[PDB]
RNA sequence: CAAGUCUGGGCUAAGUGGUAAAGGAUGUGGCGCCGCGAAGACAGCCAGGAGGUGGCUUAGAAGCAGCCAUCCUUUAAAGA
């Protein structure tokens, strides 16, 4: 698989119990569900992953384990990040408080309030990063977001992940 | 499209699918063949469809060899019409085909075509097919 | 997209199961498919 | 005898009396000569900017078409191309669709010529 | 090409087969002794070995003989052999199939067309000493009807055609511009041979 | 499966030929100058060669596999080889330190080298240029 | 006012106008667009056949080029009758019009690369 | 609803079982028998991927519309 080791950093308690396992960290605290048809508990300077038997269902639940812990490592040691563009002419976006309020086109701006354990950036006006602890998390805000006005399809409107978009080469017309 | 030029008799019973093949199980002439995983009686506009979209598919090149011949009558009363009063008429010929039947083959193309092409034909027809290469149909003596 | 032979088109198309079912998707989305 | 348009481009060979016979013998001729109709085609030359030349020529060979050929003239850049009369109805508004509305283009007669065997039936209307 | 062989006494040739074990039989003018082989083995040989070539049969004892196989019977429905005849040989000129090998580029094919192997093989008697592989036919000449046949074939020494020879061995053949006139022909009406009085 | 076969057979003569192999990672420029420091490095070196970029792991199990004992102060990373053992090599790198040193982002490099059949060092070797 | 280029147009043998692709690469040049029409004076010699280009720019605003030879299926179509057959010599003559060009300094070499370009057109090499 | 929530080894994850065919499919488990692998591509990733530049037709077909031919060059390796 990929169950290599993993590698603890700093200030990171991984505590473990048959089930779950927390991941502590200079960033947050992170609960993390398992099978536990696997058996992890608090390991040395590194985190490693064994799996009973190599049927289907061991192999599969390995990895995606090794990952999901990984990440948690990774999130309280400053995981945040991915940001979007938000590309085209009235639309720009703008911080009120801690909450988003994207002006994109539609009749009213539309505001996102930010859930628990995730911050909203808008660094330049066209530019706006999500940051959290979690990751998954950081994952879904960023497509809610992006959801608001989906690119593209015909042109360079409508709010990007950074990484970037066919358009159509349509009707001129 | 493809039918007995000539007849002891117009009509014939209907018979029955048995098991086998008896002959026609090895492929002879081609590199590639079709041959039938089930019995059917093959229709002379199936044969046809088949054959047909087998040139389609290599469009001038390679030969085609029909190795089936639908002999046998094929016999439909008119529409609407009740029981009795004879024999319908015939509406057509088949061919009689058994499990294990090399019906087609074909030669002088590459693999990608041959493979390609009988994939098609087989598709016109009513029954479950394999393609083969030439094993052990060095079936001379 | 919706029919009972579902095969790869082009290169980049990508046989899936899920949510029960068959699915296909190239990056182009007229290839994108499900059996039915 | 198809639709009733003039008969074109053939040589009679002889080999009031007069007139009722070369009449009735004709009209025959070109039953047993097994026709087709003609019908006209104008040289055209579109002018755009090259950004549209693409999409201007595959509607040309959309509209039946024959691309000749294309030069520059000036800042921008000619398509020559022969296209039957018949496809080329609304043909300035087609193309200022594809060109912004900066292409124009002219057309002028040039000659008949024979039609793709799907009008003719779906023309004896 | 070797080939581990077996003796079967006189139980059932379903279990052979059952078990892994392709039954079959060697024969002479001098032997004849029932023997299965290995058909997961067997066929791995006879794909390069066919009828052409020799293969030794190593029994139990050691006795390692050469045979060709004179036989093979499939199953119809399944492609499967369910027997195999080998042909002992001995001091003797054998009757056996022997390879063409159609080199060259036919200026028929060339010329668009098909070149029709008729035959594959030629029936030749010859004495196990000099067992040809290929025979290599000359094939280049052959314009898009014409087709070479019998003995326009060099035969090596000792070899010798138990054919006719006249048997044709080649064809070229012509090979979509007549699948209109094959549509359109829609012709015939079945003939009855008249039964009857007269 | 083969264990260093058809390609050391090449590699431990054309580099079995002489005692001078000099060590070299040349992948990382547009071959048109590429396919011209290989034909232009024949005007400074003999036989019918400039490098043969072959297989570390290759060129490895033949400078030991031929007795030629280790190059190994490189022998790792994208190894090229400017192999003077079929060459009239000495100045011959004297005249490979300009058209891709002083010509990209420093574009092929130095590494390890045999003076004579004694290991010639890096930049004891590199310097040994100017 | 602008930037510096290597540029590698591909131009015919006369008819020279500045006409596109000598327009959009040659306008950040300040190119002599008709001190081209330099080139029929040394190809006022050969008549015909294409002859590839490098224009280059600097600072001042001026224009340099150095062209290669004409087409390798070029002075095999005269040395053939052609719009025919060469020897294993008068491909061993054509192989020196283009030696410095190809990528080979031989002729063992050279010549198959000729000899390779028989087939690209049908044309036979006289043994 | 009378008698094993009996014993040993498999499979199935659909409530299949407990309604159907051609056909489709990284479902799943198992048997093959071929390749590739201390000449360390399987996957990712970093390079390269180049000369001769192709014949025909076509307005234009230049590795890529569709037809004939798949011949060398420098090569680490790059298909006309």
């Amino acid at each position: 698989i990929g169950r290599l080791p993993i590698p603890v950093p700093k200030g990171v308690s991984v505590e473990v119990a048959p089930g779950r396992v927390k991941v502590k960290g200079p960033k947050g605290e992170l609960e993390v569900p398992v099978s536990p048809e696997m058996r992890v508990v608090v390991e040395e300077g590194v985190v490693r992953v064994e799996r009973p038997s190599d049927e289907r269902r061991h192999k599969s639940l390995h990895g995606l384990t090794r990952t999901l812990i990984a990440n948690a490592v990774k999130g309280v040691s400053e995981g945040y990040s991915k940001e979007l563009l938000i590309k085209g002419i009235g639309y720009r976006a703008r911080l009120v408080g801690r909450a988003l309020e994207l002006t994109v086109g539609f009749s009213h701006p539309v505001v996102v309030e930010p859930p628990e354990g995730i911050t909203f950036e808008v660094p330049e006006p066209t530019r706006v990063r999500v940051s959290g602890i979690d990751k998954q998390k950081v994952g879904q805000v960023a497509a809610n977001i992006r959801a608001i006005r989906k690119p593209s399809a015909y042109h360079e409107k409508g709010i990007y992940y950074a990484g970037e978009p066919v358009r159509l080469k349509p009707g001129k017309a | 499209m493809l039918m007995p030029r000539r007849m002891k008799y117009r009509k014939q019973q209907r018979g029955r699918l048995k098991g086998a093949t008896k002959g026609g199980d090895y492929v002879a002439f081609g590199d590639y063949g079709l041959v039938a995983l089930e019995p059917a009686w093959i229709t002379a506009q199936q044969i046809e469809a088949a054959r047909v979209a087998m040139v389609r598919h290599f469009r001038r090149g390679g030969k085609i060899f029909i190795r089936i011949f639908p002999d046998k009558p094929y016999t439909k009363k008119p529409l609407e019409v009740r029981m009795g009063k004879g024999k319908g008429n015939v509406e057509g010929y088949v061919a009689v085909v058994k499990p294990g039947r090399v019906m087609f083959e074909v030669a002088g193309v590459t693999e990608e075509q041959a493979m390609e092409a009988l994939r098609i034909a087989g598709h016109k027809l009513p029954i479950k097919t394999k393609i083969v290469r030439r094993d052990a149909y060095d079936e001379a003596q | 997209k919706v029919r009972a032979s579902v095969k790869r088109i082009c290169d980049k198309c990508k046989v899936i199961r899920r949510h029960g079912r068959v699915y296909v998707i190239c990056e182009n989305p007229k290839h994108k498919q499900r059996q039915g | 005898p198809l639709i009733g348009f003039p008969v074109v481009d053939i040589k009679v060979t002889l080999y009031m009396a007069f007139k009722i016979a070369g009449s009735m013998a004709i009209k025959e001729a070109v039953q047993k000569g097994d026709p087709v109709i003609l019908e006209p085609i104008m040289r055209v030359e579109v002018t755009t900017p090259e950004e549209y030349m693409g999409d201007v020529i595959g509607d040309l060979n959309a509209r039946r078409g024959q691309i000749l050929g294309m030069e520059p003239r000036g800042n921008a850049q000619v398509i020559r191309a022969f296209v039957p009369l018949a496809e080329m109805f609304g043909y300035a508004t087609d193309l200022r669709s594809k060109t912004q509305g900066r292409g124009s283009f002219v057309m002028f007669f040039d000659h008949y010529q024979e039609v793709p065997k799907q009008v003719q039936e779906k023309l004896i209307k | 090409y070797r080939l581990k062989a077996y003796y079967r006494e006189g139980e059932k040739p379903s279990a052979l087969r059952r078990a892994g074990k392709l039954p079959g039989v060697m024969y002479n003018r001098h032997l004849n002794r029932k023997v299965y082989v290995d058909l997961v083995e067997f066929d791995k040989v006879f794909r390069q070995a066919s009828i052409h070539h020799v293969i030794v049969l190593e029994l139990p004892d050691g006795q390692s003989l050469p045979t060709l196989v004179r036989q093979v019977n499939l199953d119809k429905r399944r492609r499967r052999p369910e027997h195999v005849d080998f042909f002992v040989l001995s001091d003797e000129p054998v009757e056996m199939y022997v390879p063409l090998r159609f080199v060259g580029t036919p200026a028929g094919v060339r010329a668009g067309g098909v070149l029709q192997e008729i035959h594959r093989d030629i029936l030749v008697k010859v004495s196990p000493r000099n067992i040809p592989e290929f025979i290599e036919v000359d094939v280049s000449g052959l314009e898009i009807g014409d087709s070479l046949h019998a003995s326009d074939l060099k035969l090596p020494p000792g070899v010798e055609l138990a054919v006719s020879p006249e048997e044709t061995i080649a064809a070229v053949v012509p090979p979509v511009e007549k699948l209109a006139e094959e549509a359109a022909a829609e012709v015939a009406e079945p003939e009855v041979i008249k039964k009857g009085k007269e | 499966a083969a264990a260093a076969a058809a390609a050391a057979a090449a590699a431990a003569a054309a580099a079995a030929a002489a005692a001078a192999a000099a060590a070299a990672a040349a992948a990382a420029a547009a071959a048109a100058a590429a396919a011209a420091a290989a034909a232009a490095a024949a005007a400074a070196a003999a036989a019918a060669a400039a490098a043969a970029a072959a297989a570390a792991a290759a060129a490895a199990a033949a400078a030991a596999a031929a007795a030629a004992a280790a190059a190994a102060a490189a022998a790792a990373a994208a190894a090229a080889a400017a192999a003077a053992a079929a060459a009239a090599a000495a100045a011959a790198a004297a005249a490979a330190a300009a058209a891709a040193a002083a010509a990209a982002a420093a574009a092929a490099a130095a590494a390890a080298a045999a003076a004579a059949a004694a290991a010639a060092a890096a930049a004891a070797a590199a310097a040994a240029a100017a | 006012k602008k930037v510096v280029a290597v540029v590698k147009l591909q131009l015919p043998a006369g008819k020279a106008t500045p006409a596109p692709p000598v327009g959009p690469a040659l306008g950040q040049h300040g190119a002599n667009i008709m001190e081209f029409v330099a080139f029929n004076a040394a190809t006022a010699n050969m008549g015909d056949a294409i002859v590839p280009v490098e224009i280059t720019i600097y600072a001042d605003r001026s224009f340099t080029f150095v062209t290669k030879t004409p087409p390798a299926s070029y002075l095999i179509r005269k040395a053939a009758g052609l719009e025919g057959r060469i020897t294993w010599e008068q491909v061993l003559e054509i192989a020196k019009q283009k030696m410095p060009d190809l990528n080979t300094t031989d002729l063992e070499a050279a010549a198959r690369m000729i000899a390779g370009s028989a087939r690209s057109m049908g044309v036979e090499v006289v043994g």
